[PDB]
């Protein structure tokens, strides 16, 4: 369907599912996809008008989909981000990942524990990200 | 010392009252944030 749309020119209807199929591929535990769709997305939707407030949290997405890798790769993906993007700097996402990556480099499990917790209290947590930060804790 | 002490327990129930205040007007900013937080 995503690949008749864009054969027809019909944008932002084939971001849809394309989004849609990179987060069922994240589930499946093959994270490549999703990164590329999810970093795709968010680089197109960031010129766009209306849809530029809701670019940071697509990177976001990828950034826990590359956090899964190996944790050197995480930390260098986010500056890649920062330099293009500095207002991502702003966004919660980008504080809550610096304090999860200092929490995971000594092994410091309760202080990330804590601070899901804190973070969710704020705003409640999708089933996806709780699954994701799940899966990211085990190690 | 009748006279003071009942004053002073006066004073314990303001006390009491500042307290109330201060805690309500924490959690007040707190659900504020949370509300805030929700719109966008």
């Amino acid at each position: 369907s995503a690949d008749y749309y864009k054969g027809e020119e019909s944008n932002s209807s084939a971001n849809k599912c394309l989004l849609k199929v990179a987060g069922y591929a994240a589930q499946l535990e093959q994270y490549q996809k999703a990164i590329d769709i999810y970093e795709q997305v968010g680089t197109s939707a960031m010129d766009s008008p209306l849809l530029k407030y809701s670019a940071k949290d697509y990177f976001f997405k990828a950034a826990l989909c590359h956090f899964c890798i190996d944790m050197l790769n995480a930390k260098l993906a986010v500056q890649k981000y920062e330099e293009l993007f500095p207002a991502f700097s702003d966004s919660r996402e980008c504080k809550l990942m610096k304090k999860l990556l200092e929490a995971h480099e000594e092994q410091n499990v309760d202080s990330y524990t804590e601070s899901v917790k804190e973070y969710d209290s704020i705003s409640r947590l999708d089933q996806w990200l709780t699954t994701m930060l799940l899966r990211i804790k085990k190690t | 010392m009748a006279e003071d002490a009942d004053m002073r327990n006066e004073l314990e129930e303001m006390q009491r009252r500042a307290d109330q205040l201060a805690d309500e007007s924490l959690e007040s900013t707190r659900r504020m944030l949370q509300l805030v937080e929700e719109s966008k």
